[PDB]
């Protein structure tokens, strides 16, 4: 009781009762989920401070399930008016800062009551606060168009501008020699969508391999880039894992999975007459780290190498003068201060081991943490809304792709599925089902690529002009030739400006 | 069964000494004070009838601004809402406000303007920041003020109501000041507070300051933050700021400046009150570190009270005394200290500090008056000091004889303070 005098003096009485209200909500959430067991029912439960499980991930998962996974299964539909929703998510970010401060105070209260569990690791929650602050600032940037004289960049983001400019099969104004082939433009778009959607740097983009991308056993939509560091990047104690994810967008021209599958198709095959790819690999004697972890996800001068840096710097310069973007140093070379969290060994092994935490009524890996991934980083860095959190936002699929077009592209994976799927190593069949998911995404988002960019080098082969191809093309574009507005969404703020076809076609310089 | 009439028949000194210890807590649905809720190996947690649903649906959204803080254990709220109908009409409560206003704001502190139930009514908050009593100004003038102000016009005027922003939202600050503008009630308020939990002030603070000249009965200004102390009530070297500052005509009006909770007042080189040339008192309420060699202390102020501080430097009077009688500090402490405890030193206890004093026999009555002139040169005409809860004064504490007598200095919570020598 030595430190209780300067603990009450750290706060007002009003702020102390607000904080006790907020961690009373937290302990109610922990008792209804049985993280801490209740002593008895139909009695006043008096849990101690000595044994209260508090950590960064528990506080953040409370923040998920109460504050930012706004389900409300009878009253979700009161988010229509923009000013009311602006006041409401200003209230959300205010209560976010207040609950983070209250649970930080609860940690400071429990550490003096002999509880060795409550270490907050506050840079994690500061990254979460800065993430939600940046999302509220993006909503502020759209709702206030009188900020500066850069209103064209207020309407169109650099991401959509550079992405939509890099779907163009002709480069009469982009680059004469630098962006000749469509495969080089698709690997530049893969580099741009692994740099912008995933805040890494140049050498960590060089670390991307074939077998590093795992698969979602729960949701299947996320590209599970488990950045495994074997005790050497700056530090020992081998658990330093940064988990990354890529989800299918609403706009097909910003989806990274179809782009990745298109470039891996143009690397496995290429063009049968002009630009031949690298050829299909062995995938039969693949030891875990022998053939998949040596061939990069994008090629260069040699067949099995990573290219030169100033070539990509000049590519960035030519694209950003084509897209009218003043280039800086913080956004595309160095690491930002708004990134994915890296997990230390104890909290990465302990918190997700379900059999050691079997007393819980609902494990976090099942619903809120999709395969060891934070939810809000996932659905903010994909530019989505994390508020519905259990809806069918990603399950939008009218006119589903047939089964005859599955076997016509990538037949080797069908050959391996009719081969022994189990007898190979784990990364081999993991890469096989990975390319199956990527092929499904490519067959999904292919008719928009054919409709809005028909000059692309995929269709420089007379086997693709069959009846089923154009039949699925017409069956997907049957709801796009008679409507003045687009049927597919773009960005959660930008669905009331670029929903019309005129504003979307006006971003394209060559052949709108 | 408590009897109100038998209580209200006994005279007014006993009723003062009842309502002085009943701090402001008129209700039985008081929250637990925040000393047992932390000193516990337990967390009181919730776990709802036919009548309480009606109260939490109909009464509660009127009071959802100031009472949503107490959502932990909502038995407190469904005990509160049966007091909330009748407690403001109670005869004990109104008698407490009568003997408050008849003793000039001493008993229970600082009725507050607020805007709830669309009226701009007064409010009383206890120390746990809970409203208990809310009166509109017609009812407050009718049945408590006019029940004690029969015919003398020096007591009809009610000018002790605080204003207290950070209680309420800045839109409600704007609406409260607009309704206070359309009436002639700026002379009603008596003091303002400041919140905001380089020169970037909040909207409510600017709205409060831009109508602060209109009071003409304002004293007792106070702030609550170190990132707001430097912006309007410290001098800071700024000599020309037309907007956003605090309007030099109204710097003359105030009587004291309360400094609620901070870390240091001398974050810059000097924490100077060169302006506020008319304040008499100053109370440092929970500031962590203060340096008495870093305050400039205006031309005629009287009281420097201070409480709950963590470190005091001192006016370093000893370093100027040792230049005068020309000794070393060890020789001074060994030879020229008498530690006299005749009878007035033993009147107020101070059982933890040891009160010391210079020698009447080893100093020759002049260089004794010079040693006292050092102390009165370093104080510059203050009298009341009142050291409450403190810890670890750096320099030794030196207090003059004329001010240590008559109980004008008063160390109250003597735990880590020690060895106050009196010269």
């Amino acid at each position: 009781e030595d430190r209780f005098q300067e603990l009450v003096d750290s706060l007002k009485p009003r702020t102390a009762h607000q904080y006790k209200t907020y961690y009373t909500k937290y302990i109610q959430w922990c008792q209804l989920n049985q993280i801490i067991p209740t002593p008895e029912d139909n009695s006043v439960n008096s849990v101690p401070y000595k044994d209260l499980p508090i950590s960064a991930e528990l506080i953040h998962w409370f923040l998920l399930d109460t504050l930012i996974t706004d389900d409300k299964p009878g009253e979700k539909r009161e988010e229509t008016e923009d000013l009311d929703e602006e006041e409401e998510n200003s209230f959300k970010i205010a209560t976010l800062k207040k609950i983070i401060g209250s649970l930080n105070f609860l940690s400071k209260l429990c550490k003096v009551h002999e509880n060795p569990n409550a270490n907050i690791d506050t840079k994690y929650l500061e990254s979460v606060t800065k993430l939600h602050t940046h999302w509220i600032d993006s909503q502020k940037a759209i709702t206030t168009n009188e900020t500066n004289n850069t209103n064209t960049q207020v309407l169109c983001p650099p991401l959509l501008k550079v992405s939509l400019n890099l779907w163009n099969p002709e480069t009469n104004h982009l680059s004469e020699k630098f962006f000749k082939t469509c495969s080089e433009k698709l690997r530049f778009l893969v580099d741009f969508q692994l740099r912008s959607y995933l805040n890494l740097s140049f050498e960590e983009r060089s670390k991307i391999r074939f077998g590093s991308l795992k698969l979602g056993k729960r949701d299947r939509d996320a590209i599970i880039y488990h950045k495994v560091t074997h005790s050497a990047e700056k530090k020992d104690t081998p658990g330093h894992h940064q988990l990354l994810a890529l989800l299918p967008q609403d706009c097909p021209f910003i989806c990274p999975q179809t782009t990745l599958a298109a470039y891996l198709y143009l690397r496995f095959y290429g063009i049968p007459s002009v630009s031949k790819g690298d050829g299909f690999p062995n995938l039969n004697a693949d030891e875990n780290g022998s053939l998949l972890q040596d061939i990069p996800i994008l090629r260069g001068k040699s067949l099995t190498t990573y290219p030169r840096e100033e070539t990509f710097s000049n590519y960035y310069t030519t694209v950003f003068r084509y897209c009218h973007l003043p280039y800086k140093r913080r956004e595309y070379f160095n690491k930002c201060n708004l990134v994915y969290p890296t997990w230390d060994e104890d909290t990465f092994r302990t918190f997700f081991n379900e059999e050691n935490h079997g007393n819980w009524l609902e494990q976090p890996e099942a619903f809120a943490f999709p395969d060891k991934i934070p939810f809000d980083f996932k659905k903010i860095m994909n530019f989505k809304s994390p508020y519905t959190s259990y809806s069918t936002n990603a399950k939008k699929d009218p006119f589903p792709p047939p089964k005859d077009l599955l076997v016509q592209i990538f037949p080797e994976i069908d050959e391996y599925k009719r081969h022994d799927y189990e007898g190979l190593s784990q990364n081999s069949r993991d890469f096989l089902d990975l390319m199956e998911v990527l092929r499904e995404r490519f067959l999904s988002n292919l008719p928009w690529i054919y409709k809005f960019f028909p000059n692309h080098d995929i269709f420089q082969d007379p086997i693709f002009g069959n009846s089923d191809f154009q039949s699925y093309f017409n069956d997907k574009t049957i709801h796009s030739k008679g409507s003045p507005i687009l049927s597919f969404d773009i960005l959660p703020g930008f669905n009331k400006i670029y929903k019309n076809k005129t504003n979307f076609y006006s971003l394209l310089i060559e052949r709108p | 069964s408590f009897n109100p009439v038998r209580f209200l028949e006994l005279p007014i000194d006993i009723r003062k000494e009842v309502y002085f210890h009943l701090d402001g807590n008129f209700c039985g649905a008081h929250p637990y004070p925040i000393d047992i809720l932390y000193k516990s190996n337990d967390v009181e947690l919730p776990g709802r009838s036919k009548r309480s649903k009606k109260l939490l649906r109909y009464m509660y959204p009127v009071f959802a601004t100031y009472l949503n803080i107490f959502e932990y254990s909502p038995q407190l709220i469904e005990k509160w809402l049966e007091y909330a109908f009748w407690l403001r009409y109670d005869c004990l409560v109104l008698d407490c406000f009568k003997v408050n206003h008849l003793y000039d704001g001493t008993l229970i502190d600082a009725l507050e303007w607020t805007y709830l139930d669309n009226e701009l009514r007064l409010a009383y908050f206890n120390k746990a920041s809970m409203l208990e009593v809310w009166y509109t100004f017609k009812e407050y003038k009718k049945w408590v003020i006019d029940s004690v102000a029969f015919d003398e016009l020096d007591l009809l005027n009610v000018s002790n109501i605080q204003f207290n922003i950070d209680n309420l939202t800045p839109q409600l600050v704007d609406k409260c000041l607009s309704i206070l503008e359309q009436k002639d009630l700026f002379a009603t308020i008596g003091e303002v507070q400041f919140g905001q939990d380089n020169q970037l002030t909040s909207i409510s603070v600017i709205r409060t300051i831009r109508s602060m000249e209109s009071m003409k009965s304002l004293r007792k200004i106070t702030v609550r933050g170190e990132k707001l102390y430097e912006l309007l009530i410290n001098f800071h070297g700024f000599r020309d700021n037309p907007g956003k500052t605090i309007s030099y005509i109204v710097k003359r009006r105030i009587n004291e400046i309360r400094l609620s909770r901070m870390n240091q007042i001398s974050r810059t080189g000097l924490a100077d009150f060169t302006r506020w040339d008319n304040l008499q008192k100053l109370v440092l309420s929970r500031v962590a570190y203060i340096d008495l060699n870093s305050i400039v202390f205006p031309k005629n102020f009287k009281s420097l009270t201070m409480k709950r501080v963590s470190k005091i430097k001192w006016w370093n009077i000893e370093e100027n005394i040792l230049k005068e009688l020309k000794v070393d500090k060890r020789t001074f402490k060994s030879l020229y200290i008498k530690e006299d405890d005749s009878k007035f030193t033993k009147f107020f206890n101070l059982r933890h500090t040891r009160i010391k004093e210079l020698d009447k026999s080893e100093i020759n009555q002049i260089t004794y008056l010079r040693c006292q002139a050092i102390v009165w040169l370093s104080f510059r005409t203050l009298n009341h000091i009142k050291l409450q809860n403190v810890s670890e004064v750096f320099n030794n504490i030196i207090v003059p004889r004329a001010l240590f007598d008559s109980k004008r200095v008063e160390i109250y919570r003597c735990e880590k303070i020690s060895q106050v020598l009196v010269i």
